[PDB]
């Protein structure tokens, strides 16, 4: 019991856990501990104790939780009321404030009495004030709005930052520690800078700033001193503005020496000494200055001197390239050099062909030229004919990129339209280097961009509020991805954007906005870019009010070639121009001449990729000849992504393009692939085979190189298994691994990212996005990786470019900017892309399973190894040793080696496979629990039965008996001793003895009448079906077992008949029972609802007693949920999700990121012969429930003998009208068989439908008047007692056939 | 039906007059004349087009102060409702915007402009909106309607350009002889360029909405850089000393370079360049088409005399292409009239009788066997293989995708006829699909995809579809069954071409000097086999279409057949290095953009005309014909 106070300033003490990780973490794995223990067997005394003390534990988690979080609201707003003036100006809220702060001292009083947290949390008083105390908080905040307005005025940077996060940078607190946590998301590079306290006379010393720091990786790092300081005061607004200008006076000053003293030192003095931003000025400015004299020098004659210029330039390549590129110290200084290095190459390359007599000549006004004027001191920049000043911005060293003609057409069209008072607009396909353009651009003309992320969940107050900050400080902005926006928004920001265009036209001091009352002050230097993309889904036309301002640049085509050849100078390679060829010419082929898979990608991203990853290779001592590294690098980078059938063609491919290597083997990582068998061994049922080695460490190489990635492959592959066996790994070796999991369809976007409230007007929190700030945390030892985990629709992935782009920033439409650590990674288990653009395919890095890497055969060998485990007498081989050839031999000519053209289910044979295999350990469970072991014979006839359905649970008695006389050729026995023309379904064989019979019992109704009452008769159908249930049923949450059933028949194929007849057998006192019902627009939201209602408690942190009970959840028909225009539908996710891990995120508008738990549930299904008008249900979910068919009974005059036998023993009078009502009970239906054969359903006429529901009808209308039909006495209308009744036989079938 | 509308124009002229066949051109002067203050101004117009501009110069001239403007969108009533009202009590002018979207202000606006609540004098109202129905008539049914698209005719287009930007920018010269001829270059340029995408896809792939913005901006640049040439110019030997060539960079890939999306499009617009900037301003010539004198009234006599109707050799472009331009003209004009005059049946048994004569699926297990069994370049060179020759591993590739579409199709045609013969609860695709088979337009169902799919679209049910599907399935099968490779292929059936030629370049280096000859050093020619009547290296194509000439001795085309055949053009590939000649493109659909790019062919058969000539007659070889 550690606390950290805020501090003593009044009679109380406020205080916080800084050690609350080791709490939180510990108790987790504390739980864990206690539950492992308990599910053992040998856990008897422990229940007393252990849940008392796991139930506390997870109850003071949420307690403390909401009490901190209160804190933090509390700790925003204690600043905010000290001043006067806004305490006087809203009374109300004040005073309510006051109160608060009394009710918060008394319970700070009394934890303080109680010196113990545990007790302090054990309060029942505590938990009722808390949330209210939440809401008014939230409501002092929607007071206080009208102040943060104006302070953001007063400073603009403040404009790129959301409310809450603005209110803790005010509620400083301190001068070192709560803003040095923020450097980041305020300037653009900075992230560390000292205090120094100067000790004034008798005022308490004050820190001031004296260097700054850039900080990348760890412990590399780029220090600047400053001459003038910066000193902390009164008024944050104050120490900011300051920083801000003697950053920018002091670097003016250290370039306005540079400048200097670049002509004087010489080359490797002034770049060795000074910064990154500095020395590319330099080595700029030198070119400029020197080529310019060299073509005066001309001008006045005939003169060698600009070749000796020329020459110098050469010269200096040696040099630098030499020494500075092979050997050196740390990133940052690395990142430095080779920046260097790429402008060099561009430099002595222009200045080759450079035929230009005198400066007014065009390929002279061409570049970037530069011009540090000393009369009047400032840095000027120049183009063709623009002009501007460098606006000294530190950065330090930033990977600035190569420049191709491309490049310059974009350089010479951005500076004319910004000399024209506009806002440039690129466009074309993705991946061509727009964006990058465009922060580059910004970079070299020493300004800051803010790029941010528009999507259709904005607001044109927010982009209000960008636009404000953008005219206010001086910066510039690059909407990416602009057209993904609501219409008329643009229709507003239209005016917007208008009304400033006419603003700085004038070239007027002061202007005024539209909507905003308060007038508002321009600087020059801004501008405006979108980065829109032409034409995909989701996607809106600009209105042409707004086409008028910005300049077009088409993007269409980069350039490959030189690029590459220039970053392989940039490395320093030898053999660069017939590389840079190779490159070029293997990926065109690859893109054109191999199979079109939706997945595949060659563009710059990949590229880029391979080239950061090539560095290091010839850092390396090798020197070995280029081309083996290079060949090795890029086959080794695209082997993941392909399919089977590609391989071959791929590196056929490879060997016309160096045929002078032959082979070289792969660079193989001993410590994981020695590490992986042991744990594989470690666990019970995992077999390892050689593809798992090949794609786990695929997986591991794409890990280490991108920031995200997919899993693409079909169901029953294994891609959960290889994402967890590999986190095991990497955590056995120190560094370890965490693993969160997501389903975005089954949540909404809107909640998912989360919006502003469309009732209270006030901002609600988003799941992902808090999973986010939950999980980006620097001073954690974890390795987080989210997994979505889904379908890929574009709607809502695709505003995630800009995370998962080189910016790896979040962007939000509440304004909050997340900035990316190397702590996450973001990955995707989903099944294939069908509804991508490349825009998302070539953003992350991909593998690909496939469905022959784990075949079906292995995971019976880890069944069999589980069976070794305890029931291990002989039993494994026993089983077996008919299960391996009856298996491997016989399921493939069962697909369509008899016709079998009517498999109602179209499937992949795995399912099948797992069905069997959880069928037989229920069918071996009796024998397990007796401890008896049997011979081999009585094992192959169990095999025979369980193999028979889950295989035959598909098919019609006509595929039925090809299937039966098949297992009569080639099989083990079925029942021979009657087999009376009956097939081996109907049979079933017996615990008791090897036998093969089948029955349904007698039992006749309840003395009721009701037809109700008259529920349900105990068919052969029914019995047979709880037979199949029971025995999964049973079955104790084995690994790959559910626990889960579905039925499939036609509409009116009794299915909740025989679910209700199993489902009233159930015993209330231990065992419970739940029902619902589909249509199409059920929502997720109404599933979880009713979930919620169902168990009533979060049985997950040790509650509910009265669902300690099993339950089960019953639905009718899961097809009718309204299925996407994608193809996938957006409700049955829930029940994955539920089925799969069991649980779901919250949303009850008050905490979000955190789940429920089902620790005990159960399910079951039923169909409706999926095909045609009829869906179906998602692939990824037909692994795990138990399907099989619901015929027809054919056996409808042994269903309803009995009612008509009870009708009938009251009169006794039927001497003969006995055999008359037998001859009723055919009857009908033989007229049933008749009329619905005849006459059909058209779709004029659709609803001509018949089923076995109206023969209940019928006999519903007949079952009536149990003497009132005897009565013929007052009629006696030439009546005998049969006429009645045959009369009112056919105005039943009149009323219940002959109406509609 | 050719040449119907001038006819239409001409008994117009009888029957009612010749005034009637006339110009007309709105002064906007003249038309606020009739906008009294309760009476607003609707603007229907089109995209690239606004009078904004226009009407806040009037706002300038006439009246003395700025409009006020709002913009429709989402809350934007109140803020209308309130600048409305102090319009009401001053007597300014209001600028609505972007009506098409928000129109619940709408209903509100005619119970305002009413007499009953009082407005001052001088207050004018402007509505602009765009075409969207569910638009109450409240106030269609009361106001003034005027339309703002771009002109039609060469002369129009000129003569309103020569209204936009006048008599200070024409009148501010101090040069009469350099930069006013610079103008008037610009200027026709610009009415040139806009007009040629009359014709179509010969024109231009896809439109391009050039306007005026661009125009000013290479107006204020080269103004620029003749003030600040002159400025340091202290006599003129004739008027100028002018390097005129950074200009022509300028306006081909900078002010013009926004729209262009395409490749072509980019050494076309040089083209044009090129022949009409001459690089030099001669000051003596006659254009292609007159020249002018140095006074305003003069350039207005000039457009008077340009005649109404020209002919498309004005543009370089071949007077045949004028053809197709009236047909479809006239295709769909009368179809518009012939609106206004006051199924489940036997068509589904035709389909059920024609799904019995598409050919039958070929199973996979049979087709690796078959390709397996026989393949190679050359019988001598190589013995019977697989996967390892390009041809047969695309012979795969390509019979695997027409499975793929023949099994949708016959499934697709079942479950259409087996809902009603058969029975099924009827799907909303299935009917789209019904509906499709009436009509001649096969459904989206064998085209189009989410996301893209696009297999062998062409216009008919059965005329052409299913008969392009049934050749290349019968080649495709003589290519498998027999086995043997044939001769002239036929490039239009592959799904992708390029792979073939990718394949036969590997071919060439694997088969012949290998190793001496490297895959990267490879390059790529072609020579037309110019005979009729008649192996080695290259392939033979059967199929090509030409558009505008002859094979070699290319000369005009006559009045009818656009679409020429093309003849047998054999390949051929060389190691690398082991301006009279033109370069062609190959598109696969006559659509022709970036897509469908096949290859590129050089075409030397030049004679006396230059390539540039060809090049801005815009021949090509496609592939398909329609
Ligand atoms: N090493 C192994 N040995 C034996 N069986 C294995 C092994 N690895 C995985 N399996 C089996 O394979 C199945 C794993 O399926 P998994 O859950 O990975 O599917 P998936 O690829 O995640 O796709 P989805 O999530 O859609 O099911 C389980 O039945 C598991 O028992
Ligand atoms: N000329 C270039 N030099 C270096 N990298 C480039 C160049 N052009 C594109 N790139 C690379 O492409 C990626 C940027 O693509 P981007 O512009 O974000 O695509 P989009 O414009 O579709 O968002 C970066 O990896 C960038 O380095
Ligand atoms: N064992 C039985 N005894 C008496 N009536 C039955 C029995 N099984 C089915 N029925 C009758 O047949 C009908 C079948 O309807 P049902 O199976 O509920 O439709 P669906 O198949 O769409 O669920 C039931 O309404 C029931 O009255």
């Amino acid at each position: 019991f550690q606390f950290g106070i805020w501090g003593k300033r009044d009679v109380p003490c406020m205080l916080n856990g800084l050690i609350v990780g080791t709490i939180l973490e510990r108790l987790e794995e504390d739980q864990l501990q206690l539950s492992t223990f308990n599910s053992q067997r040998h856990v008897t005394p422990f229940k007393a104790e252990v849940e008392n003390l796991i139930r506390t534990f997870s109850d003071v988690n949420d307690t403390l939780d909401m009490w901190v979080k209160v804190q933090k609201l509390w700790t925003s707003l204690e600043p905010v009321f000290t001043g006067g003036d806004i305490a006087r100006q809203m009374p109300l809220q004040a005073k309510q404030f006051q109160g608060i702060d009394k009710n918060w001292m008394k319970i700070m009083e009394k934890a303080v009495e109680t010196k113990k947290v545990i007790p302090c949390c054990q309060n029942d008083m505590l938990k009722d004030f808390l949330p209210d105390l939440n809401r008014k908080l939230e409501d002092c905040q929607k007071m206080l709005e009208a102040y943060l307005e104006g302070k953001r005025k007063k400073f603009p940077r403040f404009y790129f930052v959301s409310n809450p996060t603005l209110l803790k940078i005010l509620s400083q607190g301190s001068e070192p520690t709560s803003i040095q946590e923020d450097f980041e998301k305020l300037f653009d590079a900075i992230t560390k800078v000292t205090f120094e306290s100067a000790k004034d006379k008798k005022n308490p010393a004050l820190k001031q700033i004296t260097q700054i720091q850039q900080v990348i990786g760890r412990n590399e790092e780029n220090i600047s001193l400053t001459g003038y300081y910066v000193k902390c005061e009164g008024n944050i607004e104050d120490w900011l503005k300051k920083l801000e200008q003697n950053m920018q006076q002091t670097l003016k000053d250290i370039a306005s020496a540079a400048a200097q003293q670049v002509f004087q030192v010489g080359l490797k003095e002034f770049v060795s000494s000074q910064a990154s931003q500095i020395a590319l000025l330099g080595l700029q400015i030198l070119w400029t200055s020197k080529v310019n004299e060299g073509l005066e020098r001309l001008s006045r004659n005939e003169r060698n001197a600009m070749d000796i210029k020329r020459n110098e330039i050469k010269e200096h390549m040696n040099i630098l390239s030499s020494m500075c590129l092979e050997d050196l110290n740390g990133a940052v200084e690395r990142t430095k050099v080779e920046t260097l290095v790429t402008i060099q190459v561009h430099q002595k390359d222009i200045s080759m062909d450079l035929k230009c007599k005198d400066v007014n000549d065009f390929e002279w006004q061409k570049q970037t030229r530069i011009a540090w004027k000393t009369d009047i001191d400032e840095c000027i920049i120049s183009i063709t004919d623009w002009d501007s000043p460098y606006s000294y911005e530190f950065l330090g060293a930033k990977e600035r990129l190569c420049i191709t003609p491309l490049t310059d057409r974009c350089y010479i069209t951005l500076a004319q339209a910004m000399s024209m008072y506009y806002g440039g607009a690129p466009a074309g396909p993705a991946g061509t280097g727009k964006t990058e353009t465009v922060k580059d651009l910004g970079r070299t003309l020493g300004v800051f961009v803010v790029v941010t992320n528009c999507s259709d969940q904005h607001r044109y107050r927010d982009m209000a509020k960008i636009f404000k900050g953008l005219v206010q400080s001086g910066l510039w902005g690059c909407f990416d991805e602009f057209n993904r926006i609501d219409l008329e928004v643009l229709s507003v920001v239209a005016m917007q954007v208008e009304s400033i265009t006419t603003a700085r036209k004038q070239h007027m001091k002061k202007f005024m906005f539209p909507e905003e009352e308060i007038e508002i002050e321009l600087i020059p230097t801004v501008s405006y870019f979108i980065t829109m993309n032409p034409g995909y889904a989701g996607r809106q036309e600009l209105p042409e009010n707004l086409k008028v301002l910005f300049r077009g640049v088409s993007m269409m085509v980069p350039d490959r070639e030189i690029i590459i050849k220039v970053k392989l100078a940039s490395v320093g390679y030898l053999q660069i121009d017939l590389l840079a060829k190779k490159f070029n010419v293997l990926y065109r082929l690859c893109e054109e001449q191999l199979s079109k898979q939706r997945h595949y990608d060659f563009g710059l991203r990949n590229i880029l990729s391979v080239l950061r990853t090539a560095g290091n290779t010839k850092r390396q001592e090798i020197k070995s000849d280029e081309e083996m590294l290079l060949m090795r690098s890029l086959r080794d980078m695209n082997l993941s992504k392909l399919v089977a059938d590609d391989i071959p063609l791929f590196n056929g491919l490879l060997a016309d393009i160096f045929p002078k290597l032959k082979e070289v083997p792969k660079k193989l990582y001993p410590d994981v692939e020695k590490k992986i068998p042991e744990e594989i061994n470690a666990e019970s049922y995992l077999i390892n085979t050689p593809s798992f080695q090949l794609k786990i460490i695929q997986l591991y190489e794409t890990c280490l190189v991108r920031h995200g990635f997919m899993l693409v492959g079909p169901t029953g592959s294994g891609k959960s298994t290889i994402m967890k066996i590999l986190t095991e790994v990497l955590t056995k070796l120190g560094s370890p691994h965490k693993i969160v999991i997501m389903n975005p369809k089954a949540i909404t976007a809107e909640q998912m990212y989360g919006v502003k409230s469309e009732i209270s007007d006030d901002w609600i929190p988003g799941v992902f996005s808090t999973i986010w700030a939950k999980s980006n945390n620097r001073a954690l030892k974890h390795t987080t990786w989210i997994t979505c985990d889904g379908p890929v629709d574009a709607i809502w992935i695709e505003n995630l470019n800009t995370v998962l782009d080189d910016n790896k920033i979040l962007t939000l439409a509440n304004g909050e900017r997340i900035a990316m650590t190397e702590n996450c990674k973001v990955v995707f288990e989903v099944e294939n892309l069908n509804n991508a653009s490349p825009a998302t395919v070539s953003r992350c890095g991909q593998v690909y399973v496939s469905p022959t890497d784990l075949g079906y055969e292995a995971v019976i060998e880890g069944w069999i190894r589980n069976r070794k485990a305890s029931g291990r007498a002989e039993e494994s081989d026993k089983l077996g040793n008919i299960l391996r050839k009856y298996l491997i031999n016989m399921r493939f000519i069962e697909l369509q080696s008899k016709e079998c053209k009517e498999p109602m289910m179209d499937t992949s044979p795995v399912i099948s496979v797992i069905n069997i295999l959880n069928l037989l350990t229920g069918c071996l469970q009796y024998f397990v629990q007796t401890q008896r072991t049997l011979s081999e014979q009585e094992y192959e006839k169990f095999i025979v039965y369980s193999m028979a359905w889950a295989i035959g649970g598909i098919y019609e008695a006509q595929d039925r008996v090809r299937f039966h006389e098949l297992l009569l050729a080639k099989n083990a026995p079925i029942p021979q001793k009657g087999k009376e023309n009956e097939t081996v379904f109907d049979y079933y064989v017996s615990q008791d003895y090897l036998d093969w019979k089948i029955c349904s019992p007698e039992e006749w109704v309840p003395p009721q009448s009701l037809q109700f009452s008259q529920l349900l008769l105990p068919t052969l159908d029914s019995f047979r079906a709880e037979m199949l249930l029971n025995f999964i049923l049973t079955q104790p949450k084995s690994h790959t077992c559910s626990n889960s059933a579905l039925l499939i028949g036609g509409s009116g194929t009794a299915k909740t008949s025989s679910v209700l007849l199993y489902c009233n057998k159930f015993d209330p006192q231990k065992m419970l029972f739940k029902r619902t019902n589909f249509s199409s627009a059920t929502s997720p939201f109404m599933f979880q609802s009713t979930i919620e209602a169902e168990c009533d408690f979060k049985v997950g942190k040790e509650f509910a007693p009265p669902g300690n009970k099993m339950m089960t959840i019953f639905i009718d028909d899961m097809s009718m949920p309204f299925v996407n225009k994608w193809g996938d539908q957006i409700t049955l996710e829930l029940v994955r999700q539920l089925i799969e891990t069991g649980g779901f995120y919250m949303l009850d508008k008050t905490q979000r990121g955190n789940q429920r738990k089902m620790k005990n549930l159960q399910y079951i299904g039923a169909m409706n012969h999926p095909g045609g008008g009829r869906n179906d249900i998602p692939n990824r979910l037909k692994r795990q429930f138990f399907i099989f068919n619901m015929i027809l009974p054919l056996s409808i005059e042994g269903i309803y003998g009995p009612i008509i036998k009870h009708m009938f023993k009251q009169k006794y009078f039927s001497d003969s009208t006995y055999k008359v009502i037998e001859s009723l009970t055919s009857a009908t239906i033989a007229l049933w068989n008749k009329v619905k054969s005849t006459m059909l359903p058209t779709p004029a006429k659709f609803h001509y439908v018949f089923n076995m529901r109206e023969l209940s009808r019928i006999f519903k209308g007949i079952l009536t008047c149990k003497k009132d039909t005897i009565n013929d006495a007052p009629k006696s209308m030439k009546i005998k007692p049969e006429l009645f009744l045959v009369g009112l036989w056919r105005h039943e079938a009149e009323r219940v056939l002959a109406d509609k | 039906n050719d040449r119907t509308l001038i006819a239409t124009q001409n008994f117009i002229s009888n029957v009612l007059g010749k005034e009637f066949t006339d110009p007309i051109s709105y002064p906007i002067e003249g038309i606020w004349q009739e906008s009294s203050n309760m009476d607003p101004v609707l603007f229907l117009l089109s995209a690239g087009a606004d009078p904004t501009s226009s009407i806040d110069e009037l706002a300038k001239k006439k009246k003395k102060f700025p409009c006020e403007k709002v913009s429709m969108g989402e809350g934007q009533e109140r803020v209308a409702r309130q600048v409305i009202m102090k319009g009401f009590v001053e007597g300014g002018w209001v600028i609505l915007q972007n009506c098409h979207l928000g129109l619940k202000f709408m209903e509100e606006i005619e119970t305002l402009v009413s007499p009953i609540n009082q407005i001052h004098e001088d207050f004018r109202l402007w509505i602009t909106c765009e075409q969207h129905p569910k638009f109450p008539l409240g106030l269609l049914q009361k106001t003034l309607k005027v339309t703002n698209e771009p002109p039609k005719g060469l002369k129009a287009g000129l003569y309103k350009t020569f209204t936009t930007i006048i008599t200070q920018e024409f009148i501010d010269k101090v040069d009469h002889s350099n930069w006013r001829s610079l103008i008037f270059t610009i200027c026709f340029l610009h009415s040139i360029v806009i007009e040629r995408k009359k014709f179509g896809p010969l024109g231009w792939c896809v439109p391009y909405e050039y306007n005026y913005s661009d125009l000013e901006a290479s107006l204020l640049y080269i103004e620029k850089y003749l003030t600040n040439l002159m400025s340091t110019p202290q006599p003129n030997s004739h008027n100028l000393p002018i390097s005129m060539n950074v200009v022509r960079y300028m306006i081909c890939e900078v002010q013009y370079g926004g729209r262009i999306t395409d490749d072509l499009d980019r050494e076309l617009f040089i083209t044009y360049g090129e022949t009409y900037l001459k690089d030099g301003i001669f000051g003596n010539d006659y254009f292609f088409p007159q020249n002018p004198s140095a006074e305003l009234i003069k350039y207005q006599e000039y457009i008077a005399k340009v005649p109404t109707v020209d002919n498309p050799e004005v543009f370089g472009l071949h007077s045949n292409a004028d053809l197709t331009f009236r047909l479809k003209e006239s295709k769909e004009m009368i179809n518009t009239v012939m609106e206004t005059r006051p199924r489940e049946e036997i068509v589904q048994d035709k389909a059920k009788d024609m799904l019995k004569n598409l050919p039958p699926d070929y199973n996979d297990v049979e087709v690796r066997e078959l390709v397996s069994k026989l393949g190679g370049p050359n019988p001598k060179t190589s013995t019977e293989r697989g996967m390892t020759v390009p041809l047969n591993i695309f012979l795969y590739q390509e019979v695997t995708r027409m499975q793929r579409v023949i099994g949708l199709v016959r499934k697709t045609l079942q479950d259409t006829i087996l809902a009603i013969d058969g029975q099924i609860i009827m799907t909303p695709e299935i009917l789209e699909a019904i509906n499709a088979i009436y009509d001649a337009k096969v459904p989206n169902s064998w085209l189009y995809d989410p996301s893209g799919a696009e297999i062998s679209w062409l216009l008919p049910n059965l005329g052409s579809w299913s008969t392009s599907l049934s050749d290349r399935n019968k080649q495709l099968n003589d290519w498998l069954r027999s086995g043997q490779r044939p001769i002239l292929f036929w490039l239009t059936g592959f799904f992708n071409p390029q792979g073939f030629l990718t394949g036969m370049k590997q071919e060439v280096t694997r088969n012949h000097k290998k190793e001496a000859w490297s895959l990267d050093d490879v390059v790529y020619s072609t020579t037309v086999k110019e005979r009729e009547k008649e192996p080695a290296e290259g392939v033979y194509i059967k199929g090509l279409y030409l558009e505008g000439c002859k094979w070699s001795k290319n000369g005009l085309d006559d009045s009818d057949p656009k679409k020429i055949f093309a003849d047998l053009p054999i390949l051929h590939v060389s190691a690398i290095n082991k301006s009279n000649t033109y370069l062609c493109p190959v598109y696969k659909y006559p659509k022709r953009t970036d897509k469908y790019l096949i290859f590129r062919v050089g075409l030397p058969c030049e004679g006396s005309n230059n390539p540039s000539h060809w090049k801005l007659r815009g021949v090509a070889l496609l592939c398909s014909t329609e």
